[PDB]
Protein backbone atom coordinates (compact mmCIF):
# COMPACT_ATOMS: atom_id res chain seq x y z
CA UNK A 1 0.00 0.00 0.00
CA UNK A 2 2.96 2.39 0.32
CA UNK A 3 4.62 3.65 -3.00
CA UNK A 4 8.53 5.33 -3.25
CA UNK A 5 10.08 6.81 -6.75
CA UNK A 6 13.82 5.58 -7.61
CA UNK A 7 13.20 6.80 -11.41
CA UNK A 8 13.64 10.47 -12.36
CA UNK A 9 15.49 12.58 -14.59
CA UNK A 10 17.25 14.89 -12.47
CA UNK A 11 17.28 15.81 -8.55
CA UNK A 12 14.61 17.02 -6.45
CA UNK A 13 14.54 20.71 -5.24
CA UNK A 14 13.99 21.15 -1.61
CA UNK A 15 9.85 21.36 -0.35
CA UNK A 16 8.51 19.78 -3.62
CA UNK A 17 5.97 17.03 -4.48
CA UNK A 18 5.84 14.87 -7.43
CA UNK A 19 2.78 13.01 -7.72
CA UNK A 20 2.75 12.45 -11.43
CA UNK A 21 3.24 8.22 -12.85
CA UNK A 22 4.78 8.01 -16.32
CA UNK A 23 6.96 5.04 -17.42
CA UNK A 24 10.61 6.26 -17.19
CA UNK A 25 13.03 5.93 -20.13
CA UNK A 26 16.38 5.88 -20.29
CA UNK A 27 17.58 4.92 -23.87
CA UNK A 28 16.66 6.18 -27.28
CA UNK A 29 13.78 3.54 -28.05
CA UNK A 30 10.65 5.56 -26.45
CA UNK A 31 8.12 3.39 -24.42
CA UNK A 32 5.07 4.98 -25.54
CA UNK A 33 3.45 4.41 -22.83
CA UNK A 34 4.49 0.67 -23.10
CA UNK A 35 6.33 -0.96 -20.34
CA UNK A 36 8.84 -3.20 -22.50
CA UNK A 37 12.01 -3.16 -23.36
CA UNK A 38 14.21 -0.07 -21.53
CA UNK A 39 11.09 1.02 -19.63
CA UNK A 40 10.55 1.12 -16.31
CA UNK A 41 8.19 1.96 -13.55
CA UNK A 42 9.38 4.39 -11.02
CA UNK A 43 6.69 3.61 -7.96
CA UNK A 44 7.52 0.30 -6.48
CA UNK A 45 6.51 -0.84 -3.41
CA UNK A 46 7.97 -1.60 0.04
CA UNK A 47 6.73 -4.84 0.42
CA UNK A 48 7.33 -5.14 4.97
CA UNK A 49 6.58 -8.45 6.43
CA UNK B 1 -4.04 37.28 -12.59
CA UNK B 2 -1.52 35.27 -13.50
CA UNK B 3 -1.69 31.24 -14.03
CA UNK B 4 1.32 29.41 -12.96
CA UNK B 5 2.27 26.07 -14.03
CA UNK B 6 4.73 23.72 -15.67
CA UNK B 7 2.80 21.89 -18.46
CA UNK B 8 -0.89 22.40 -17.69
CA UNK B 9 -1.40 18.98 -18.87
CA UNK B 10 -2.61 17.24 -15.22
CA UNK B 11 0.81 15.97 -14.93
CA UNK B 12 2.48 18.34 -12.99
CA UNK B 13 0.64 20.81 -10.47
CA UNK B 14 -0.37 24.10 -11.13
CA UNK B 15 -1.32 27.35 -9.22
CA UNK B 16 -3.87 29.83 -10.08
CA UNK B 17 -3.88 33.36 -8.18
CA UNK B 18 -6.65 35.10 -9.67
CA UNK B 19 -8.47 38.71 -8.50
CA UNK B 20 -11.98 39.97 -9.40
CA UNK B 21 -14.33 42.62 -7.97
CA UNK B 22 -14.98 39.95 -4.68
CA UNK B 23 -14.11 39.93 -1.46
CA UNK B 24 -13.19 35.46 -2.09
CA UNK B 25 -10.36 36.22 -4.90
CA UNK B 26 -7.74 34.08 -4.93
CA UNK B 27 -8.50 30.24 -5.82
CA UNK B 28 -5.71 27.45 -6.27
CA UNK B 29 -6.60 24.19 -7.42
CA UNK B 30 -5.47 21.93 -10.13
CA UNK B 31 -7.01 22.32 -13.20
CA UNK B 32 -6.62 22.17 -16.90
CA UNK B 33 -9.60 23.73 -18.69
CA UNK B 34 -8.15 27.55 -18.32
CA UNK B 35 -5.80 28.04 -21.39
CA UNK B 36 -6.84 31.16 -22.64
CA UNK B 37 -10.15 32.93 -21.24
CA UNK B 38 -11.88 36.58 -20.92
CA UNK B 39 -13.94 37.45 -18.55
CA UNK B 40 -17.41 38.78 -19.58
CA UNK B 41 -17.65 42.10 -17.71
CA UNK B 42 -22.06 42.52 -18.31
CA UNK B 43 -8.78 17.92 -11.47
CA UNK B 44 -7.32 15.57 -9.00
CA UNK B 45 -6.99 17.32 -5.83
CA UNK B 46 -6.86 20.91 -4.22
CA UNK B 47 -3.18 21.55 -2.47
CA UNK B 48 -3.64 24.57 -0.83
CA UNK B 49 -6.18 27.23 -0.78
CA UNK B 50 -6.29 30.69 0.45
CA UNK B 51 -9.09 33.57 0.57
CA UNK B 52 -7.61 37.27 1.62
CA UNK B 53 -8.01 40.85 0.24
CA UNK B 54 -8.07 41.52 -2.91
CA UNK B 55 -4.58 42.37 -4.30
CA UNK B 56 -4.57 45.04 -7.15
CA UNK B 57 -6.26 48.34 -5.30
CA UNK B 58 -1.29 57.47 -14.03
CA UNK B 59 -1.54 54.23 -12.65
CA UNK B 60 1.23 52.72 -13.00
CA UNK B 61 1.80 49.36 -10.76
CA UNK B 62 4.57 47.29 -10.16
CA UNK B 63 4.76 43.59 -9.09
CA UNK B 64 7.78 41.20 -8.39
CA UNK B 65 7.50 37.70 -7.98
CA UNK B 66 10.06 35.15 -6.14
CA UNK B 67 9.92 31.54 -5.44
CA UNK B 68 12.55 30.53 -2.89
CA UNK B 69 13.07 27.32 -1.35
CA UNK B 70 9.49 26.73 -2.32
CA UNK B 71 7.96 29.74 -1.19
CA UNK B 72 6.27 32.32 -2.81
CA UNK B 73 7.02 35.84 -2.00
CA UNK B 74 5.01 38.69 -3.90
CA UNK B 75 6.15 42.78 -3.52
CA UNK B 76 3.79 45.58 -4.66
CA UNK B 77 4.10 48.67 -5.36
CA UNK B 78 1.99 51.44 -6.87
CA UNK B 79 3.20 54.69 -8.42
CA UNK B 80 1.67 57.60 -9.90
CA UNK B 81 3.31 58.41 -13.01
CA UNK B 82 2.70 61.54 -14.47
CA UNK B 83 4.30 61.03 -18.09
CA UNK B 84 3.13 58.06 -20.25
CA UNK B 85 5.86 57.26 -22.70
CA UNK B 86 7.85 54.28 -21.17
CA UNK B 87 9.15 53.59 -17.98
CA UNK B 88 9.74 56.54 -16.07
CA UNK B 89 13.69 57.47 -13.91
CA UNK B 90 13.43 57.83 -10.26
CA UNK B 91 13.35 54.73 -7.94
CA UNK B 92 10.23 53.61 -6.29
CA UNK B 93 10.97 50.91 -3.36
CA UNK B 94 8.18 47.74 -3.41
CA UNK B 95 6.79 46.32 -0.85
CA UNK B 96 5.74 42.77 0.73
CA UNK B 97 1.77 42.08 0.47
CA UNK B 98 1.19 38.53 0.37
CA UNK B 99 3.14 35.50 0.84
CA UNK B 100 1.85 32.03 0.00
CA UNK B 101 3.40 29.04 1.92
CA UNK B 102 4.02 26.42 -1.07
CA UNK B 103 4.30 26.37 -4.33
CA UNK B 104 6.43 23.70 -6.56
CA UNK B 105 7.21 23.65 -10.76
CA UNK B 106 6.39 27.25 -11.69
CA UNK B 107 7.81 27.41 -15.25
CA UNK B 108 5.79 28.78 -16.93
CA UNK B 109 3.00 31.60 -16.46
CA UNK B 110 -0.08 33.74 -18.10
CA UNK B 111 -1.67 36.59 -18.25
CA UNK B 112 -5.43 37.37 -18.01
CA UNK B 113 -7.45 39.21 -19.84
CA UNK B 114 -10.91 41.31 -19.92
CA UNK B 115 -13.13 42.43 -23.07
CA UNK B 116 -16.55 43.95 -23.18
Amino acid sequence: NYLYRLFRKSKLKPFERDISTEIYQAGNKPCNGVAGPNCYSPLQSYGFR
Amino acid sequence: GWIFGTTLDSKTQSLLIVNNATNVVIKVCEFQFCNDPFLDVYANNCTFEYVSQPFLMKNLREFVFKNIDGYFKIYSKHTPINLERDLPQGFSALEPLVDLPIGINITRFQTLLALH
